[PDB]
């Protein structure tokens, strides 16, 4: 499980792009508050979870 | 530094449901890691408990896992679950 | 959709993350090399989507859609006998 | 504040599964909480999706989960499910 | 096994992270009620664990052990036909 | 879903005890070093994870 901060997420911000696509894991980011604290998925992950929610 | 990968036969519906799903080409680029080498750290590779066990698994996406566990003498990997959502 | 690319959601990557949180819409990355394509999702619509797939994946949700459809009829649950059980 | 509690008759068999694995104080727990305010922020609750149909969900341990919708204008709570797993 | 109470723990507390993660050893937190009392684990080690509660929460460790047992034989990898699916 | 550092673990550490036991979710600790991230567990859910992988 992969946690970094709001400033780490922006430097390494290429690099995890593709470690979520390659490792199909969210990246977590977790701030000071809640305005930061969000996750990073890969599209075609996100897709498939899209379409699990929404079934015929 | 090269493996031989099986699928035990009554796992093979699950492939079904992998080409159905579109997921054929995660789980393939999976094959060509444990090919190579099943103990490689990504694909969000985990050794399952219990450990003693020795079962392995590698992630096709969010939802869906290869599970599967290693001969190291002979150097073959078999794949015994590529669905993990109850069917 | 918002959708932004990998340069421009890197500079302003403070206000992303407070966005989708404020606004609880997902901001989609989309780059030349679609294989590094992502989603940037608040962290609580984030862990409805997790709750909502670990059901859908356990065969919960369904068993919960055949439920709401079945003709079973209900029973107040202080009335449940837990002895009988 | 009181809100009525109702299972569907075909859940009743998750209610057996719950107490023979111990877990009958903690859904009773839940159930307390569905009486006061089913909206409550307790007990891992969840807003499940998709949002629209307004199906909640709340934690009776790491495993299962209490599985429920809301009749609002008559302060109905509908249990649906209180066992996640397929046995 | 190492038990400790809520406070000796909260007293320790960085060093029992380090600890967990370096011995791979739990530490149980054990004190006068029911809602202090816990275990931390090294993340590693808990995604490890979370891993396999998925899989068994999902049924698929279940479909694992029968396949194990079974009597089917293995087909090589390379000779699946993705058309004759 | 709490994400928190070492630091404001140890300072709210009561009330992530109650935490993880009336939610039954783990609190997550990540801190700069990321190596030394851990999860805290309610011991109930833990003796029923810990069953479930090792029942005979």
């Amino acid at each position: 499980m992969i946690i970094t901060s709001p400033t780490e997420a922006r430097k390494d911000f290429y690099q995890l792009l593709k470690n979520v696509n390659n490792n199909h894991e969210p990246i977590y980011i977790s701030g000071n508050n809640a305005e930061n604290n969000a996750v990073i998925i890969g599209l075609e992950d996100w897709k498939s979870i899209q379409e699990t929610i929404y079934l015929e | 530094s090269n493996y031989t990968v099986k699928i035990k036969n009554s796992a093979k519906s699950d492939l079904k449901k992998i080409k159905h799903s579109y997921l054929k080409k995660s789980f393939l680029e999976i094959v060509e890691t444990l090919k190579n080498d099943p103990y490689k750290i990504t694909q969000s590779f985990e050794k399952l408990e219990p450990k003693y066990l020795e079962r392995y698994s590698r992630r096709i996406n969010h939802q869906h896992r290869v599970v599967y566990t290693v001969d190291d003498r002979n150097k073959e990997v078999l794949i015994l679950s590529a669905w993990s959502h109850y069917d």
